[PDB]
DNA sequence: CGGGGGACAGCGCGTACGTGCGTTTAAGCGGTGCTAGAGCTGTCTACGACCAATTGAGCGGCCTCGGCACCGGGATTCTCCAG
DNA sequence: GCTCTAGCACCGCTTAAACGCACGTACGCGCTGTCCCCCGCGTTTTAACCGCCAAGGGGATTACTCCCTAGTCTCCAGGCACG
């Protein structure tokens, strides 16, 4: 065997099985999705680091990413993202 | 307290002087409206970002430091105000 | 007849004088009040130091003037000396907004 | 007598890992300390974006009567959407091509 | 008389075909020869993964189609349809290099 | 061993196919050499960066991972080979 | 009782007197220099961090920031900076 | 000696009560057995309905610049949507009045 | 002494604050939402009972309401509801 | 295999007999296409309900039982086939 | 090779800001009082980070079949032509 | 929680900015001619693609062992506050 090259494989297939049970996935489209998740995670993490340095904060919690989503993602997607992220953090607090 | 329509406070000859610094010889009368519109668009973006910075910091007064942070984010980095 | 120049000569003097000029091109008080107008458009009771108003000022002439070099490069591309709005939004589209 | 290993993503009710996202935040070197809301929130926004774009991808594939998603469908799906386009203006999709965006005067009369 | 399509009709058919198409528009081996040549200009005896050649291919053609989209906007700006070197120079100067 | 002229290996009809993908109907005859030049200049812009990562890695073989990194440094991030 | 603000004040003033002993300096130009030093320092730091990320290096080395100088700093100033940095580390390790 | 109490709504991540709807389906006397996914499914459906209509009602209240929702806002919210119109064609709204609906011939000129 | 009358009070208040934190409530609107949720609940419940009679199943599962919501609820509203319930029941079975 | 037009199999003279049952004495040409349209709409609703029953029945052949069930749900209860 | 489409300049034609100059007014310039909150200081507690263990989902590899790649024939459409 | 300081609020002169009208000149552009230049298609060549086979450079991995680097205690000295 070889070393594991970590990816977002099973996650993209299960979210597709949630949203469209019948359609299939190509390897090229899956690579596109991997690079998309890499890009968006990199953008949000970098801007979270920027707000950490900017407010002289060593701490990055959901509030700074809510700040960053309000920064980067425009408008409709921003408030949508804040909505399901708030639901997610509330179910996290309720475990 | 509340204002409605101060966007013409950036006057037309101010826009003419801006375009003279921008080296525009002839400025049509149609031009001033979309210059005010794009200036509204750009400031709406910048002040949205800056308000988000200040509301993150739990303050009620916008600093110029947060302004130059917003100019770092949007890609118009400005020098000379403590950035 | 009184003294009067041909069209463009005073415009060239204006261009030369304000490329040489370093002082501010726009008025202070309506700019600050417009910043306040956008501020209470988003969150009420928002305050600004004069330095922050200067910073948004500097950003405004930087952004607008840069759009004007892009715009008159578009205008000289179109073989014209008079600029039209389509130059501005086409320039904004090429910039990648 | 340890408790059963139950997943933080299901604690979020989500599928993108709290574990992997928290690990790449810690080892991506972005801050000294990272709050617990950070990876769940960011996994949530990635799952929202992923669900939205695969919704548009599935509709694009069924519009082309095809079953399996292709980067042509992905690229089509991205530039039908204005806020996705504003999000991904400077990003190029592999093998996606260009959506048909034909300017009017060069079309014949 | 053999049938002959009008000038531009086959051009529009090529446009529709290639917008519908997703495949590569460059012969891959002369592209690989060129990228090995220009790599040798900076560092001698470099080796290329075939996937790396494909990645340089797709990034290059994406850059080219972005520039050509910009120059189409420049050409319809100039009341014309034949794209010119001045359009390409304009697009590059607007994009900031 | 050494190669001198492969910029002409990117053929004129291949550039025509690219411009049809760019939606160009009519292409001037002077365009093609300029496209060769600007693609050429873009290849120095990309490949000096890519070679710079490669020589940082103490390696000799160009990889697509460094191609992705070079393209995202210039803000032309390429999906489809990262990860 | 006010707080100390960290700046590049006498350092830029010293190198100014080294390159031009007879000239003066304004505070607005000093803000320009301070933001310039901060911005270029941040650009080099960001590209060095990304380079360390790409090649799985958990430390920042002079070799990879030299790489970053080839990346960000263009052309002839790049090789001047290479000469300056190699000379500087030469007289540093000899010190 | 006992597990700590967790509501089924928190298990499903809903804030409509799963247990209340389960009770009211038991004592609504619709079947002698009810599958466990049925009441949480129904509560999620009503959650989507109420969330949709409270988006609409809050947006309408902002459009008439009033802070509190009123049945007039609700009646504008239902009647300005097509599928809610089919869902509630035969429904009377107290103090909601009627949607602003003027026919084209009733206008002058 | 008073007998408590059950309603849908806190649930509609919480879901409104989750969708609009800055929008208030009037009590007559609150009665309208009470009557709405009661009406749609009894519609779905009666249709489910009729399906259980109709396929001679003695039970109402998630699949019966899945059938019933393409019966009564239209289209995109129904498919969004099916998706919401599907993710809800997967979270329920995971908990 | 697939069929693309059997809506017209409910023919123009057939629609004429159907309206002859309703007492309609003169029928312009514009009515017939909208009658097949609303025929498609109603039967589309009924068969949506019916296939939803049928898929819930875990079978592959439609019976008249779920047909009269769907006519009951839509509100046009049919006598003759119940039970 | 052939050809039609494109580009563009001269002439003209209507046009629209540029600019000179008087007016207004309100920005610009100098002056005063107060407090919002910006910012600094003390408490502490929420909070997050790290480590042994342990497990359980996630990934490397393989195989299958069927959606899709490859193949073939008439229609419809686009276009062009000729009526 | 405190405090203190510059922004907020309010006040009073001063013509510069603005603005608006009017004369004037240049500005864009359409028609149309005119010239020209590249696309469509046919034909010919030729290496691209395929596909098939040998060989070895180095990418990547594992291990080893040592170079190095943050941290901390402490000390002192040059940059910042202040004038």
């Amino acid at each position: 065997k070889r070393s594991r090259k970590e990816s977002y494989s099973v996650y993209v297939y299960k979210v597709l099985k949630q949203v469209h049970p019948d359609t299939g996935i190509s390897s090229k489209a899956m690579g596109i999705m991997n690079s998309f998740v890499n890009d968006i995670f990199e953008r949000i993490a970098g801007e979270a680091s920027r707000l950490a340095h900017y407010n002289k904060r060593s701490t990055i919690t959901s509030r700074e990413i809510q700040t960053a989503v309000r920064l980067l993602l425009p408008g409709e997607l921003a408030k949508h993202a804040v909505s399901e992220g708030t639901k997610a953090v509330t179910k996290y607090t309720s475990a | 307290k509340v204002l409605r329509d101060n966007i013409q406070g950036i006057t037309k000859p101010a826009i003419r002087r801006l375009a003279r610094r921008g080296g525009v010889k002839r400025i049509s009368g149609l031009i001033y409206e979309e210059t005010r519109g794009v200036l509204k668009v750009f400031l709406e973006n910048v002040i949205r970002d800056a308000v988000t910075y200040t509301e993150h910091a739990k303050r009620k007064t916008v600093t110029a430091m947060d302004v130059v942070y917003a100019l770092k984010r949007q890609g118009r980095t400005l020098y000379g105000f403590g950035g | 007849k009184p003294h009067r120049y041909r069209p463009g000569t005073v415009a060239l003097r204006e261009i030369r004088r304000y490329q040489k000029s370093t002082e501010l091109l726009i008025r202070k008080l309506p700019f600050q009040r417009l910043v306040r107008e956008i501020a209470q458009d988003f969150k009420t009771d928002l305050r600004f130091q004069s330095s922050a108003v200067m910073a948004l000022q500097e950003a405004s002439e930087a952004y607008l003037v840069g759009l004007f070099e892009d715009t008159n490069l578009a205008a000289i591309h179109a073989k014209r000396v008079t600029i039209m709005p389509k130059d501005i939004q086409l320039a904004r589209r090429i910039r990648g907004e | 007598a340890r408790a059963k290993a139950k997943t933080r993503s299901s604690r979020a009710g989500l599928q993108f890992p709290v574990g992997r996202v928290h690990r790449l935040l810690r080892k991506g070197n972005y801050s000294e300390r990272v709050g617990a809301g950070a990876p769940v929130y960011l996994a949530a926004v990635l799952e929202y974006l992923t669900a939205e774009i695969l919704e548009l991808a599935g509709n694009a594939a069924r519009d082309n009567k095809k079953t399996r998603i292709i980067p042509r469908h992905l690229q089509l799906a991205i530039r039908n959407d204005e806020e996705l386009n504003k999000l991904l203006g400077r990003v190029t999709i592999a093998q996606g091509g260009v959506l048909p965006n034909i300017q009017a005067v060069l079309l014949p009369k």
